[PDB]
């Protein structure tokens, strides 16, 4: 129940080694015919793990929270999909393989919107943290972060086709914030709406 | 084989497809990424042989 | 980390705040991000990826300028080569700073 | 092509010399202290908005 | 009823004595065999009986005593009975290369190393137990793990520097147990 | 008085357009920029270009150590990379790999040389992709 | 890293693997203590390579090479070195294997993939031994002419498609 598993050799009861998988309990366990691979499932976070004990390494390890996902985007090529969830994690999946291959945890609260740039392999997210962060896939780093002068929560993100302009809208301040990609300063605050902004989109 | 087919049709009809390039965007995108995919891995591997082999062929000469 | 009381108080804040924002359905006044310094190390970018038997992107994980810093001009001149104007510019900049 | 090939030939040569230097390092690997020094050498610092 | 007898020399007579009960107990209790040590012939005897239920015990008993005579610990030799895959291997040093006198003495030095470092280093990476008695080298382990041991030892005999020997085994043994 | 005598000879050789001989002295005087200007002048001239590798072999060992660390700075600039790569080509092909390890500061120099080389190779690769447009124009020619 | 108890014994049960890299594990109630010269000392891949020299046929070795996984392939090529117990004659067989796949022009990506790994492993031993050079000179020409024909066809396709975009 504590999330640890033990290995033993039964007739002598010799503890080979033990691991801790997660804070949640381990619901189901299975071993293959050869005996090299052991399968673990944790329903607390929906985490699946395949463990090779002789090599002391993971073959597969995935985690996805239930009802977490709220966002979607495609790469311009159509080869990758980036999503964000209420948990606050940004995940990139490869549609051909079907597995996630890079995950960004820089955001503290949930991600409301996500978008790819039209040309580069750059993914931009907006979160309830009050931050809009841009990540590159060449070096896997959060190279630019935009925040409002006023503490406000963003609900969506929109980026121009050229990629120079980044824009976001708020839950409460009722005004659209527009920043520059290369410089990173607040270009302007667009006002005139009354009530929260439901959505934004740039003309392609 | 399909590389030769694509090369011939493209080199023959590129100018005519340019005028109606607006309505053919979902097709070209598709084609492009496919033709991209294979290419990249070959460009990673073949060159990694070629120059390296040449480098070996260099050392034997200086000896 | 060396003050047990501050550690104890911080854990109480964490439990309480995660309870409080849920009641508001995640509608609170955010905390502005503080700038910090982080350590990146010079090794291939595969290590940041998830567990997988194949690697999609191969890179240094670190920019070429970061590995070796380059001057604005991109060239270096020894004191012997420096002409009259070059020494004047360096004097002007140093007084400017 | 010729300009690319000259750069390409330097790519292969430099990579081989890179592997030889890394091969020498394994010989010295007190092992923990040597590994700590190697890791400390390859650590750069960047600005980040946390 | 059949019997097999295994000799013991002078340098291993005493270790058999304090550890006689350690070797005696598993065979009679688990393998169900009758054991005698003839003082005159200086030779240990194993035989079957009515209480022996399995025919493979005679082979395992002969190997278990053999490893102890060679200079292996009782618990390490006991693994032979419980584990089928373990093999014990023995070759002479002069087989790989003909060396005489001082050059033969230096060859033992390269394998053993100052303070036993080289043998101890190969021991961990290959997960094999090595007993070095002059021109005869004994290795105990698994079939794959024996090869990494013997490859390192033979390369050491043939004059290769030890620094290269550690590197090649470490590279190969890292990828040995990946299993696809 | 030694530098000014050596300086006087260098200026004469530059004035006489004797870049091949002037290459040796400017390296010993530790002039990276002057050598860089000399290397560019050599490659512009046809006959001097082929005799570049022959001259580089005649240099003594410490001149090769100084020249190798000159290439690190030149390779950083995209405008100056081509002659930097040209010099590195002579080093890799003529000289023995085990001897390259004997150089001083080669380990630190090797760290910076790789990342900028990958950038240059990718940039030339995209030019080759654009250069294929010449073939497309040729078939559509009337 | 996993927590290991100190009291744990040295020997733990072993699973040989999904595919046998070594052909023969052992020669019902036979002995388990043997001298040298009995246990297998050559990999099944190395055995097939030796036979390939005589008959100029490497299809049998090819099938093993395309069936073993990347962890297995790296081990097999590492074993091919003289230090690991493979003769320089046997390495000549593997080079001739690669050339044959280029003449048939089938399994093209495997030819580049395996040859690239082999170059990475034994580049330092390579220029010293003269026999391996003649294989390379044949190999270097074939990879050059094959890639250049394909690289042009790839490049003309992409540049036209980009021109349609703008």
């Amino acid at each position: 129940a504590s999330g640890i598993f033990h290995l033993h050799e039964l007739p002598e009861f010799n503890l080979i080694h033990s691991l801790s998988i997660s804070d949640q309990s381990i619901a189901s366990v299975a071993i293959n015919s050869s005996g090299d691979w052991i399968a673990f499932g944790c329903s607390g976070l929906g985490q699946l793990l395949v463990w090779e004990w002789q090599s002391e390494s993971y073959v597969l390890k995935q985690q996805g929270h239930f009802n977490s996902m709220v966002a979607l985007a495609y790469s311009p090529d159509g080869q990758y999909i980036v999503t964000g969830g209420d948990d606050g994690k940004v995940k990139v999946w490869n549609t051909l393989s079907g597995f996630c291959f890079v995950t960004f945890t820089e955001h503290s609260s949930g991600v409301t919107g996500v978008t790819f740039t039209a040309t580069g392999y750059v993914v931009v997210t907006s979160s309830m943290d009050g931050t809009v962060r841009a990540f590159d896939l060449h070096r896997y780093r959060n190279f630019r972060t935009f925040t409002s002068p006023r503490p406000t929560q963003f609900s969506c993100v929109a980026v121009d086709a050229s990629g120079e302009i980044v824009s976001a809208g708020a839950q409460d301040s009722f005004e659209i914030f527009v920043w520059s990609m290369q410089t990173g300063r607040l270009l302007d605050v667009l006002s005139g709406h009354e009530g929260p902004i439901s959505g934004l989109c740039f003309n392609p | 084989f399909y590389l030769l087919w694509t090369h011939k049709l493209l080199m023959l009809h590129g100018q005519k497809l340019k005028s109606r390039a607006g309505t053919l965007l979902p097709v070209i995108q598709f084609l492009q990424k496919s033709i991209q995919r294979h290419l990249d891995d070959l460009s990673k591997l073949c060159s990694w042989n070629h120059y390296n082999m040449q480098y070996a062929l260099a050392v034997s000469k200086q000896r | 980390e060396e003050n047990p009381e501050h550690v104890e108080i911080q854990k109480m804040m964490d439990s309480l705040f995660l309870k409080l924002d849920a009641l508001s359905n995640f509608h609170f006044i955010p905390k502005p991000p503080v700038p910090e310094i982080k350590v990146v190390s010079n090794l291939p970018a595969i290590t940041m990826e998830e567990v997988a038997p194949v690697s999609v992107s191969d890179a240094a994980l670190l920019a070429p300028e970061e590995i070796k810093e380059k001057n604005k001009a991109g060239d270096i001149k020894t004191a012997a080569e420096k002409t009259a104007t070059d020494k004047k510019r360096e004097r002007r900049k140093k007084k400017y700073q | 092509s010729q300009v690319r090939d000259v750069i390409g030939f330097n790519m292969a040569g430099l990579d081989y010399l890179k592997r030889e230097c890394e091969a020498k390092s394994e010989v010295m690997f007190s092992h923990l202290e040597e590994k700590k020094r190697k890791r400390k050498k390859r650590e750069k610092l960047i600005l980040t908005l946390t | 009823e059949e019997t097999r007898k295994i000799p013991v020399p002078a340098n291993r007579y005493t270790p058999l004595k304090e550890n006689w009960m350690k070797i005696f107990t598993p065979i009679v209790e688990h393998l169900g065999l009758q054991i005698r040590f003839n003082l005159k012939s200086r030779n240990v005897e194993i035989r079957t009986c009515k209480e022996t239920k399995d025919v493979s015990a005679l082979t395992k008993a002969a190997d278990f005593v053999k490893a102890f005579i060679l200079g292996f610990q009782v618990e390490d030799a006991l693994a032979l009975i419980r584990l089928d895959d373990l093999f014990l291997e023995s070759f002479e040093i002069t087989d790989v290369k003909p060396l005489k006198g001082d050059h033969l003495s230096r060859a033992i030095g390269r394998i053993a190393g100052k303070g036993g470092k080289t043998k101890f280093t190969i021991e961990n990476v290959t997960r094999t137990r090595i007993v070095l008695a002059d021109v005869k080298v004994h290795i105990l382990g698994s079939f794959q793990n024996i090869k990494m041991a013997r490859t390192a030892i033979c390369n050491l005999i043939l004059g290769n520097p030890p620094s290269k020997v550690y590197g090649n085994i470490r590279a190969v043994a890292s990828r040995s147990a990946d299993r696809f | 008085e030694e530098q000014v005598v050596r300086q006087q000879e260098l200026d004469n050789l530059l004035h006489e357009k004797r870049y091949l001989r002037a290459l040796g002295l400017a390296i010993s005087l530790d002039r990276p920029h002057t050598v860089l200007t000399v290397i560019q002048a050599i490659r512009r001239d046809p006959e001097a270009c082929e005799k570049l590798e022959a001259t580089m072999l005649r240099l003594r060992r410490d001149q090769k150590e100084a020249l190798l660390r000159f290439c690190v700075t030149w390779n950083t600039n995209s405008r100056h990379c081509h002659e930097a790569q040209a010099v590195l080509g002579v080093l890799l092909r003529r000289e023995a790999p085990e001897e390259l390890l004997a150089y001083e500061g080669v380990r630190a120099a090797l760290e910076a040389l790789l990342p900028y080389t990958e950038r240059h190779f990718q940039r030339l690769s995209r030019t080759l992709q654009a250069a294929a447009f010449l073939d497309f124009l040729w078939h559509n020619m009337k | 890293p996993p927590k290991v108890p100190k009291s744990a014994p040295f020997f733990i049960p072993t699973i040989p693997g999904l595919v046998p890299r070594y052909a023969a594990p052992e020669q019902p109630q036979q002995s388990k203590v043997v001298n040298l010269g009995v246990l297998a000392q050559k990999s099944d891949f190395c055995l097939k390579l030796e036979e390939g020299l005589v008959n100029n046929k490497y299809d049998t070795a090819l099938n093993l090479l395309k069936e073993s996984g990347p962890s297995g392939i790296e081990t097999e090529l590492r074993s091919l070195s003289p230090d690991c117990g493979g003769s320089i004659e046997v390495m000549q067989s593997f080079l001739k294997m690669i050339g044959m796949m280029l003449d048939r022009k089938r399994d093209f990506e495997l030819a580049q993939a395996y040859l690239a790994l082999f170059l990475k492993l034994h580049l330092k031993m390579l220029p010293s031994e003269p026999v391996l050079l003649e294989e390379i000179t044949n190999l270097s020409s074939q990879v050059e002419e094959n890639w250049t024909h394909l690289q042009s066809l790839f490049n003309q396709s992409m540049c036209i498609l980009n021109y349609l975009k703008s």
